[PDB]
DNA sequence: GCATTAATGCATCCGCGGCCGCCCTGGAGAATCCCGGTGCCGAGGCCGCTCAATTGGTCGTAGACAGCTCTAGCACCGCTTAAACGCAC
DNA sequence: TGCGTTTAAGCGGTGCTAGAGCTGTCTACGACCAATTGAGCGGCCTCGGCACCGGGATTCTCCAGGGCGGCCGCGGATGCATTAATGC
């Protein structure tokens, strides 16, 4: 996950982010600090809580 | 050609991590469900709340780590760096037990 | 023909001889002038009783005796009989000094 | 037909040589320090409450002040052993 | 550990006086209670200090190639043994 990241807030190496439902939950503490333009939800069932 | 530490390379950086950091070493379930298991047979029905736990842990590694010191001391006054069993025995006779 | 012991069985004679005896090891003077020298450079013009004395000398052949069974075990530790500086160093400082 | 004697298949004993591992020097890679960078959360300043510290008076009471009493600490004296020190193996 | 000696406590006894110990007295001096108000305290909501990770400079450890004196595979001899054509 640190490899992933080392190139994560500099540069734009990416132009979209593939994570998974439970490594969110894990990470918001890296994730929250990027801004970001779109974010989707799949199978928003499970978020219904 | 991996490359491998040499062994008790590590173990000054443990030691450096450790010292400088100040957080409980023992897993909070473990140790939770010892006290309730030996406090089980004193007396049936007991309680223990979030807190009364932590306490218990502070004392215990603070007693843990001083006697890890001063086994260190006799090991050292042994001209060895590895501990062993006597090390702790004349540990506790010394220190008062 | 002569009669001489070997070394250290002298040793084994006059400790069962002494430890039977539970008289003082010093003699009442020396002990009288240097509580007095630590009176005299203590406060000047200090009165002595007649009791207050036997407490003195009596707690300290108390921890004496002690402090040598304590480097005594530490010696034995070391595996070697003879005691040292780093014996008698490592027992006053895991005694709690 | 039998010994026999030169031709022949190895016999096993070295001669030689293919056979490496250690120090010193060549940088190479992981770990550390350290503040930006932003999100988080609790320290505390402010608002409203309330209860005991302060004030004064009443009143009785224990301790400094002698005051005295007596008492053993000490400085001193001289005898009797008695361990301590220096030495040597 | 063992010995000659010498510096020295242990001991018997005295005269005292600085000092420990028990006793009236009053005189400071606190124990206790109306009465108040004012500081300590319960609650709250926020922004600035703090938690945690990123990017490199820096610092630390640790890897391998190369020049140092001894090597264990091999080949042949040339003896031990075998063997077949021939004189007897």
């Amino acid at each position: 996950r640190k490899e992933k990241r080392k190139g994560w807030n500099k540069p734009d190496a990416f132009h979209v982010c593939i994570v998974s439902y439970q490594l969110v939950v894990q990470d918001q503490h890296s994730f929250k600090r990027k801004r970001w333009q779109y974010m989707v939800l799949d199978e928003a069932h499970n978020i219904k809580n | 050609k991996p490359h491998r530490y040499k062994p008790g390379t590590v173990a000054l950086r443990e030691i450096r991590r450790f010292q400088k950091s100040t957080e409980l070493l023992i897993r909070k379930l473990p140790f939770q469900r010892l006290v309730r298991e030996i406090a089980q047979d004193f007396k049936t029905d007991l309680r223990f709340q979030s807190s009364a736990i932590g306490a218990l842990q502070e004392s215990v590694e603070a007693y843990l780590v001083s006697l890890f010191e001063d086994t260190n001391l006799a090991a050292i006054h042994a001209k060895r760096v590895t501990i062993q069993k006597k090390e702790i025995k004349l540990a506790r006779r010394l220190r008062g037990e």
